[PDB]
RNA sequence: AGGAGUGGAGCCUGCGGCUUAAUUUGACUCAACACGGGAAACCUCACCCGGCCCGGACACGGACAGGAUUGACAGAUUGAU
């Protein structure tokens, strides 16, 4: 997968910590990232890449994905794509 | 010296391929079945088939004698 | 020879929306919904083996997976093979078999003669 | 024990090898001591790769890699 | 295997439908928008609401 | 005690046998045999003949920006841009 896809998969991990799937290989592309033409393969074996590291943490269903995030995953997105902590994902916004 | 002793090195392992496996060969993949291993035969039962003693006499065994019952001549 | 009372000379020669007047339904139907794109390709490799046969020869044979193909009468005299499943088999087309499909000419099974029957 | 070691693998269906000269550039550039810069290929007048992605130079034709456009 | 691998047209028939929990493709429940298995249909039906009265 | 029958006939569909490159398969008294919601053109599909792909996470060593895989027109090769 190139830079512009494993990069922009990335992205929306660190703002509000969660992603879902499908378990769809032949999707031809992931329906929150649009604009992108990033499949659904392409975020799936993304986040199989990162589920083995012990960055996020899953959970399967029927038929979707689901991926949270753990604490030493914060830090791994933060230095990969060079983010301030003065900025906050949406874990400490509301109460 | 030495290549007598990569058959010494081998001979400590072909013989120990007879004390685990009792005569696991490899199948011919080159050569055709009745070919290679033409001139075998199965048994049905190892102890109590028939077999013919004379069957294919070999030329050497013309050159040797035969008793006719050895322990009472 | 003729073929709904018209000679090969003029079929050779027949427009592709006149010579869909001539074919039965489903050969119609076909020739009304299109042939696509991985059989304007066989034609062209037809006619690749004919204009490079010799005079005297009848083009070499080539393979097919293309059982659906209809037999057009700009297809005659050409040594096609369509496959069985198993092997390609060599099919000679003749003139008479200008409305038919190409995979019924390739038997996809053994014709079968019986043996003994054991416990019934 | 309890397997036979077979030797039956067989995966000689060979694949390709990236055949490339020691830097290439020099392939594509060629530069005299004024200072000319003699593009030795023809340049793809595309809109993506244009002026500065070089195209290929075969035998009987011009050749692009990146929208791969031919000529004559 | 880019105009392959994923070619070939599943815009219909058997093997384009396939259950929602257990994405398989036999004995399948189509009526009123379930698309269930006919055996997972029987697992959630008091969930879905479908009580067996009679 | 009866009624409709089934078993005879043609055909439709299961199941054995034979056949086959393959004729995928489970189930064999009631408690297997229009059952697997099983009416398979492709998909379903397991089976047969041929071919492409990795969708082999991650950890370690090498190759390593005198590069690692990748993608691609034409020609031959191919069922096949
Ligand atoms: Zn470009
Ligand atoms: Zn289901």
């Amino acid at each position: 997968m190139p830079k512009k896809n494993r990069i922009a998969i990335y992205e929306l991990l660190f703002k509000e910590g969660v992603m879902v799937a499908k378990k769809d290989v032949h999707m031809p592309k992931h329906p929150e990232l649009a604009d992108k033409n990033v499949p659904n393969l392409h975020v799936m074996k993304a986040m199989q890449s990162l589920k083995s590291r012990g960055y996020v943490k899953e959970q399967f269903a029927w038929r979707h994905f689901y991926w949270y995030l753990t604490n030493e995953g914060i830090q791994y997105l933060r230095d990969y794509l060079h983010l301030p902590p003065e900025i906050v994902p949406a874990t400490l916004r509301r109460s | 010296d030495e290549e007598a002793e990569a058959k010494m090195l081998e001979k400590y392992k072909q013989e120990r391929l007879e004390e685990m496996f009792p005569d696991e060969v490899d199948t011919p993949r080159d050569v055709a079945a009745r070919i290679r291993f033409q001139k075998y035969r199965g048994l049905k039962s190892f102890r109590t088939s028939p077999w013919d003693p004379k069957e294919n006499l070999p030329q050497d065994y013309a050159r040797i004698f035969q008793f006719q019952n050895f322990t009472n001549t | 020879f003729t073929y709904r009372g018209v000679d090969l000379d003029q079929l050779l020669d027949m427009s592709y929306e006149q010579l869909m007047q001539l074919y039965s339904a489903r050969q119609r139907r076909r020739l009304n919904r299109g042939l696509r794109r991985k059989q304007h390709s066989l034609l062209k490799r037809l006619r690749k083996a004919k204009k490079e046969a010799p005079p005297m020869e009848k083009p070499e044979v080539v393979k097919t997976h293309l059982r659906d193909m209809i037999i057009l009468p700009e297809m005659v005299g050409s040594m096609v093979g369509v496959y069985n499943g198993k092997t390609f088999n060599q099919v000679e087309i003749k003139p008479e078999m200008i409305g038919h499909y190409l995979g019924e000419f390739s038997i996809t099974y053994k014709p079968v003669k019986h043996g003994r029957p054991g416990i019934g | 024990k309890k397997r036979k070691k077979k030797s039956c693998t067989t995966p000689k269906k060979n694949k390709h090898k990236r055949k490339k000269v020691k830097l290439a550039v020099l392939k594509y550039y060629k530069v005299d001591e004024n200072g000319k810069i003699s593009r030795l290929r023809r340049e793809c007048p595309s809109d993506e790769c244009g002026a500065g992605v070089f195209m290929a130079s075969h035998f009987d034709r011009h050749y692009c890699g990146k929208c791969c456009l031919t000529y004559c | 295997h880019q105009q392959l691998y994923w070619s070939h047209p599943r815009k219909f028939g058997q093997g384009s439908r396939s259950c929602r929990v257990c994405s398989n493709r036999h004995g399948l429940i189509r009526k009123y928008g379930l698309n269930m298995c006919r055996q997972c249909f029987r697992q959630y039906a008091k969930d879905i609401g479908f009580i067996k009265l009679d």
